RNA sequence: GGAUAGUGGCCUACCAUGGUUUCAACGGGUAACGGGGAAUAAGGGUUCGAUUCCGGAGAGGGAGCCUGAGAAACGGCUACCA
RNA sequence: CGGUAAUUCCAGCUCCAGUAGCGUAUAUUAAAGUUGUUGCAGUUAAAAAGCUCGUAGUUGAACUUUGGGUCUGGUUGUCCGGUCGGUUUUUCAACCGGAUCUUUCCUUCUGGCUAACCUGUACUCCUUGUGGGUGCAGGCGAACCAGGACUUUUACUUUGAAAAAAUUAGAGUGUUCAAAGCAGGCGAAAGCUCGAAUAUAUUAGCAUGGAAUAAUGGAAUAGGACGUUUGGUUCUAUUUUGUUGGUUUCUAGGACCAUCGUAAUGAUUAAUAGGGACGGUCGGGGGCAUCAGUAUUCAAUUGUCAGAGGUGAAAUUCUUGGAUUUAUUGAAGACUAACUACUGCGAAAGCAUUUGCCAAGGACGUUUUCAUUAAUCAAGAACGAAAGUUAGGGGAUCGAAGAUGAUCAGAUACCGUCGUAGUCUUAACCAUAAACUAUGCCGACUAGGGAUCGGGUGGUGUUUUUCUUAUGACCCACUCGGCACCUUACGAGAAAUCAAAGUCUUUGGGUUCUGGGGGGAGUAUGGUCGCAAGGCUGAAACUUAAAGGAAUUG
């Protein structure tokens, strides 16, 4: 089966990113997808994105910048307890300098640096660097 | 690829019986499990063994090398097993000589011969209570006879 | 990719983009509805059913014209099967494998297929038992199963 | 369709081209043509796959044969465009 | 389950310490004496209604509720006025850093007020050493029917 | 009901047939007393914890008990084995 | 390392390392990403079960409240130090809240306290005023309680409460330094005086916020939701009728069938998930049934008089009272060529002469239908080449066994000649193979080339020609499905190579399995399965420094 779209999705992504595609489409298309993009735009690691509605199911066009490096996910959705944050994040993206790691949480859908800010974490989905 | 192991958030129970069972296959961790060092390995698992010299054997090593080593079979006191211990060093099975209480310890190698000694797993130290390296060297002398 | 076989095929229907209705395709949504509850208790399947609404008259899909799907509206008039349809076809073909496999001992390839066939009902029943179609405590198989069809 | 390609926007022969699945949008290439049979003067909304031997409203003339995809029209029939 | 029949041992049981007077003349003849579970429980009319004594029973009952209010489902009913409550649950094991879906049975007694069938859920208090192993006393079947009245198909 | 300081299959009568189990019951092993901790030492960990504290046991074994608030005590006793 | 200059043995002088220590042995941790959750491998190095099914497990498409304004608290950079190196605002900021208003309730009421003015009852202490408050009938309740009513439940995460001390980290401090310790510090040196912290420990429980994530649940026989319903039905039952025992009320709270209304009355998709229906097809798929070729054999009758077989170079070996050869048949039980391919189907194993029947099946198409049924899977199963095995039938040729003829130092080995068992089949078993693509399954996405085939589209294309044809058969372009190549690899890879063995130290899509130097060993044992052969399952002791793999030059 076609298990977690959002990696399923930022695999293409991915891909696309490694050739150097101006673009990519992703099936299926979340909510999730749609918040872990939003979160890539309000950094700038994505341009435009234009999910189509299939009267149906999702579909998604991104504009990439060339600025996606990798476009991570992590699997089993890992529940985190805000110190343990900087051991995912410090194993995942290169440097205490720059990077992100989407999270989903009770806030909604944060990067790792808008998490600690407010105080609150929750399970990992992927990162960006 | 998935890459083989099993990932979900609940999996655990299948890792964790998965490492418990593969381990199986690490010669450290069986040992360890299953007490090979006391069921056998002539010394119950233990540094040393103070065993009775039985007789001074010459033994002709392997190849690349040739040269009679110079051993001593010896009977360990505990077990009542019987193994074979080398002597270190010119002579010095003179300074052991014949039915000694010889204290033995491992060779180095976690059981198993060291270099060309072909089954011999010890080196005596102790020969009825001194140091054969005291008595090769001559700093300290034999207790007479 | 299939459930049984090897073979990873895509033969399928599209469904358009509008939920509204293809407006010119005339009739009514109680004029159609009347059409299937007469086709209801002439025997023929919702699948059979949508087919010749299609195909004859100008149904696009019942969905469409009535908002209620097929099954919905033959179990609004109380004429859906107490077995469902789908599962049906699969007990009847399970019969016509466990009827040829009696007559031939040695076939062993039919064999392995009943053994598909048995084994796409348990996984049906299974799900309708847990959706509170079929009553529970209830097993959907071979001695008992020819009577369940006939 | 190398780097850069617009995805939103597609050439109509590609849309055509690609499968009717396989597309921006799943749009089923099939229609109902309005098919007329030499015998009565009335007009039979006949979906062009139908997989049925398809009757006219009461009277056996037989319009459509089904075959794999689109039915071949039964002998010197007429018909409108869906 | 079981049951019924009211008074049918060798013995005959009484509320302890309650009193059906004879010389007296009301409707009811029986006390029904009935207990206040408190947390938030609710006394059901079953009991109070009812007939049945038991000494085990929260309501009907010396049995006083404390501690831990466990849940769970209802896994094994068979036993003579107990319940077997499966209260599965999750269990953190760091080395991986995932979970074992763990299950452990609990063995809790049914005050006949409530209907306990196989696969309902429910809540059910600690209370005194029951039995054995019965340390815990049903409080509240929450599906109470679980689609009972409703299977039930055609139109 | 009996007992117990008291809850209880703790014991007894009569009754029912339960109870646990591949989410490892049961069995076996442990050169296993448990925990605190120890060593190792990026992160994750591994191995050790007889041993200064906290629990638990035991006083050659296995029993049984007196006194006593508190003992199934053993720098108490009774016995049998060794 | 050591055969007369041994830089490795053994002694002197040098010298190195550590140094009141350093060695040795066994454990053990690290190194070991050589146990791997993070984080390994499995085409060939060890490693993908022969294949499919399959329960537990584990995993599982998308969809429901988004956005905009309006104020209002902070918190550091700014703008000067407005100041006696520190402090208080503004010109400004981002950041984190809070209240709300937006088709919007945050759980709702029976009452307590209604703080407040939405007020306006007398209207004014009073700069010409809406600056300002003595003030109480209607009444904004969030300013709190104190009791109902009943909570979809979890996981998840928050801060909190708790997780004995020592340990652990760690603040304070002149034990002389430290290792530590809980000490200490300052006077008139007549009395006074700081300390003895903080943090961690995340497993479970308890507390409260949060509502993404993930599950779970609710109205589709609505027995559904509400209430000015209007009837009722069962209540329950306290408060006054002087106080007890009633009976029935008024009534206020349950609960339960009615009926009248209110509302937008109530099902999300219809996953390039899956199943199932239909359609035309396709196939060397399977079972059961027949037909062939034609072949080899024996025998018959037939014919023709010296050899024919065999040879690996060479021989042996057979008949002549025509064996062989020539021709007609017969029986038997075999196979089922040529086509036959970088073709088809089948879960694999495997499957090609014929028709027939029996059911099954993939792809395809589909504006069909169900709506999460799905992927992979320890237990369990189903099949499963050949051989083998019992038990039947047949036995042509080859043909494990055997005989036997040569050769070679010899040779029960090739070759030679024959030739039981089988081969073939039927009824049982067995359950393994280099069952090998030595490449697990599903899932997605990356690069072109041209082809290749099985489906499907379009070409005033060409030809068929029975005049237009219409099928067929191509050409050409593109497409779903199948089976494989070429080049560069910028991607992989130890490389061979690989467009998967890529998207992996820039390490995480899901799942099952297997491997942890070589041997000992697929052995010993014990199961368990088998008629047995044997299978499945599966050791260590002991042993050893390499065993490999790939490639390079010889
Ligand atoms: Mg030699
Ligand atoms: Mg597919
Ligand atoms: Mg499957
Ligand atoms: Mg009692
Ligand atoms: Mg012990
Ligand atoms: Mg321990
Ligand atoms: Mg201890
Ligand atoms: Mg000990
Ligand atoms: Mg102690
Ligand atoms: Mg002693
Ligand atoms: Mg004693
Ligand atoms: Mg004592
Ligand atoms: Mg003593
Ligand atoms: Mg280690
Ligand atoms: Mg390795
Ligand atoms: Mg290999
Ligand atoms: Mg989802
Ligand atoms: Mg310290
Ligand atoms: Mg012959
Ligand atoms: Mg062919
Ligand atoms: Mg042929
Ligand atoms: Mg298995
Ligand atoms: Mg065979
Ligand atoms: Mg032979
Ligand atoms: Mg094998
Ligand atoms: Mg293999
Ligand atoms: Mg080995
Ligand atoms: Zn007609």
């Amino acid at each position: 089966t076609r298990t977690s779209v959002l990696a399923d999705a930022l695999n293409a992504i991915n891909n696309a990113e490694k050739t150097g595609k101006r673009q990519v489409l992703i099936r299926p298309s979340s909510k999730v997808i749609i918040k872990f993009l939003q979160v890539m735009q309000k950094h700038g690691y994505i341009g435009e994105f234009e999910y189509i509605d299939d009267h149906r199911s999702g579909k998604i066009v991104v504009q990439l910048n060339g600025r996606l490096n990798k476009c991570g996910v992590i699997s089993p959705r890992f529940n985190v307890k805000i110190a343990d944050v900087e051991k995912w994040t410090a194993n995942l993206l290169p440097a205490r300098q720059f990077g992100y790691v989407i999270l989903t949480t009770s806030a909604g859908i944060m990067d790792h640096e808008e998490a600690h800010r407010k105080h609150v974490s929750g399970k990992i989905l992927g990162f960006v660097y | 690829m998935g890459k083989g192991k099993p990932r979900g958030l609940n999996s655990a129970r299948k890792l964790r019986v998965h490492r418990r069972n593969n381990r199986w296959a690490e010669t450290t961790y069986k040992k360890r499990l299953l007490g090979t060092a006391f069921k056998s390995s002539p010394f119950g698992g233990s540094s040393h063994a103070k065993g009775i010299v039985l007789e001074k054997i010459g033994i002709e090593s392997k190849q690349p090398n040739s040269a009679i080593r110079k051993c001593v079979r010896v009977q360990l006191i505990k077990n009542g097993k019987k193994v074979t211990a080398f002597v270190p060093n010119d002579g010095c099975l003179n300074f052991v000589d014949e039915n000694d209480e010889v204290l033995l310890a491992g060779f180095g190698r976690k059981g198993k011969a060291k270099g060309d000694i072909p089954g011999v797993r010890f080196k005596v130290v102790k020969v009825s209570g001194v140091s054969l390296l005291a008595l090769w060297k001559e700093k300290k002398e034999k207790p007479r006879s | 990719g299939r459930m049984h076989s090897k073979g990873k095929g895509m033969s399928s229907s599209a469904i358009p983009y509008s939920r509204n209705a293809p407006a010119w395709f005339k009739g009514s949504s109680d004029g159609v509805v009347e059409q299937i509850i007469k086709y209801a208790r002439k025997g023929l399947t919702p699948s059979q059913i949508g087919v010749l609404l299609r195909d004859a008259h100008g149904v696009t899909q019942a969905k469409v014209i009535t908002g209620n799907k097929i099954l919905r509206i033959l179990k609004s008039n109380g004429l859906a099967p107490e077995i469902p349809e789908d599962l049906y076809f699969l007990i009847k073909k399970a019969v016509s494998v466990r009827k040829h496999l009696e007559r031939n001992r040695k076939d062993k390839d039919a064999k392995f297929r009943l053994i598909l066939i048995e084994s796409r009902i348990h996984r049906l029943a299974r799900y309708y038992r847990t959706v509170s179609v079929l009553p529970p405590n209830w097993k959907y198989e071979s001695a008992t199963a020819s009577a369940l069809v006939n | 369709m190398v780097l850069v390609q617009d995805l939103l926007h597609p050439t109509a022969a590609s849309e055509a081209r690609k499968h009717k699945l396989k597309t921006l949008v799943q749009s089923p290439r099939s229609h109902f043509l309005d098919v007329k049979c030499p015998g009565c003067l009335n007009i039979t909304t006949v979906f062009s796959h139908a997989q049925t031997a398809v009757t006219c409203e009461s009277c056996s003339t037989v319009l459509c044969t089904p075959t794999g995809g689109k039915a071949k029209l039964s002998e010197g029939t007429s018909f409108r465009r869906k | 389950s079981t049951e019924l029949t009211v008074q049918s041992e060798r013995a005959f049981q009484k509320q302890p310490h309650i009193f059906t007077n004879p010389k007296a003349k009301a409707n009811r003849k029986t006390k029904r004496w009935y207990k206040n579970v408190g947390l938030g429980f609710k006394t059901p009319k079953t009991a109070i209604e009812g007939s049945y004594i038991d000494k085990k029973c929260p309501f009907t009952g010396l049995v006083s509720i404390r501690g831990k209010i466990l849940t769970g489902t209802v896994v094994s009913t068979r036993m003579h006025r107990t319940i077997v409550i499966r209260r599965d649950y999750l269990h953190y094991v760091p080395k991986y850093n995932r979970y074992e879906k763990r299950h452990k049975n609990v063995p809790a007694h049914v005050s006949p007020a409530f209907r306990v069938q196989v696969g309902d859920i429910v809540t059910v208090g600690q209370c005194r050493p029951i039995s054995k192993t019965v340390r815990f006393n049903v409080l509240k079947v929450a599906s109470a029917t679980g689609k009972a009245n409703k299977q039930f198909a055609k139109f």
